[PDB]
């Protein structure tokens, strides 16, 4: 949920 | 810049539904012949054909129980035109026979066709989004589709999306937030959480079903019953797999053409998940989904 969407943004930021 | 969302065909000048004779469709399907069959079906079988006009059509022979899916379709897709909704061109109603005749969509359904690169897949997500917003935000009563899925997205000559199969469809007064039904109707792996808990559909239900179909475009996989999934639908397989790695869930083919789209692909995945929220009210409207896709591209 919050976790999942936050996890995705973490990823995007990194790249 | 300012977009105007709906500026499709003015209906008053549009070709009316042609009431077609049974004998006509019988001859053109070459006797409702099995070789002329495209669609083995939930509600009917679908025959490819060419009318006496030379126009290519797809005929739906609806199965007579001892006519709700006929009328669902006449009352919704039969009343409206939009570039991202399949053209229902005419119908046939004799005795207990209910046939629906559609413009034929050169590349068939999206599922079958899944032969298309990323620019072509985003063109499909957006166009399929637009057509669902038509149903939600530009018809009154709203149309709730109730069966969004890969096989219900057809593809034309130019490989644009066209939402299909309105046999489940329902009219919902713009004054209401939900509509109360009798049964749980859906396609496995597409059915939103709250439909399991209640006999009620909503436009927010369609938004859920929509996102699943986005994953199909992102990952290139079926929504249920593929080798990696294990127990779950790909809503489960995407949700858990994430923490491990996100970019691995993406279709190899997209990634293979370019390392540069790695990021353009991630953000589209943010949209899909938002649609897949377990609380209906937190989901974007199909109109917000469209702005989401447009922000991404600038
Ligand atoms: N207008 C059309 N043009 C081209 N192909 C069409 C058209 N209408 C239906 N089809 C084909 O028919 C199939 C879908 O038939 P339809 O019953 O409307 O949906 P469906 O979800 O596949 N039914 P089912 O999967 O058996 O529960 C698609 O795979 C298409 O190949």
């Amino acid at each position: 949920m919050e976790e999942l969407q936050a996890a995705i943004q973490a990823a995007i930021a990194h790249c | 810049d300012l977009e105007v969302l709906f500026q499709g065909p003015h209906m008053a000048f549009e070709k009316p539904l042609r009431k077609l004779t049974f004998a006509d469709l019988l001859q053109a399907t070459n006797g409702f012949h099995n070789d002329s069959l495209i669609g083995s079906g939930g509600f009917g079988d679908v025959y490819k054909a060419i009318l006496k006009d030379g126009s290519a059509v797809a005929i739906k022979k609806l199965i007579h129980v001892s006519d709700r899916e006929f009328m669902a379709e006449m009352e919704t897709i039969g009343k409206i035109k939009h570039r991202n909704l399949v053209p229902l061109l005419g119908y046939c109603k004799v005795g207990d026979e209910r046939l629906l005749v559609y413009e034929f969509m050169k590349y068939g359904s999206l599922e079958d066709v899944l032969k298309l690169n990323w620019s072509t897949r985003r063109k499909i997500a957006i166009g399929s989004a637009r057509g669902l917003a038509f149903l939600h935000h530009n018809c009154s009563p709203h149309i709730i589709h109730r069966d969004m899925k890969s096989s219900n997205v057809l593809l034309d000559e130019n490989l644009e999306a066209r939402v299909s199969d309105f046999g489940m469809a329902r009219l919902m007064s713009a004054m209401d937030t939900h509509l109360s039904v009798s049964t749980l109707a859906g396609t496995p792996g597409y059915v939103p959480p709250e439909y399991y808990q209640s006999f009620r559909c909503s436009t927010k239900g369609d938004v859920y079903s929509y996102g699943v179909v986005l994953l199909e475009l992102l990952t290139g996989k079926r929504p249920t019953d593929s080798p990696d999934f294990g127990d779950n639908n790909l809503v489960g397989w995407v949700k858990q797999h994430a923490k491990l790695r996100i970019s691995d869930v993406f279709d190899p083919e997209l990634m293979k053409e370019d390392p540069a789209l790695e990021i353009e692909l991630l953000q589209h995945l943010k949209v899909a998940v938002a649609c897949l929220d377990d609380r209906a009210w937190r989901r974007p409207t199909m109109v917000q989904v469209m702005a989401m896709f447009k922000e991404i591209q600038a």
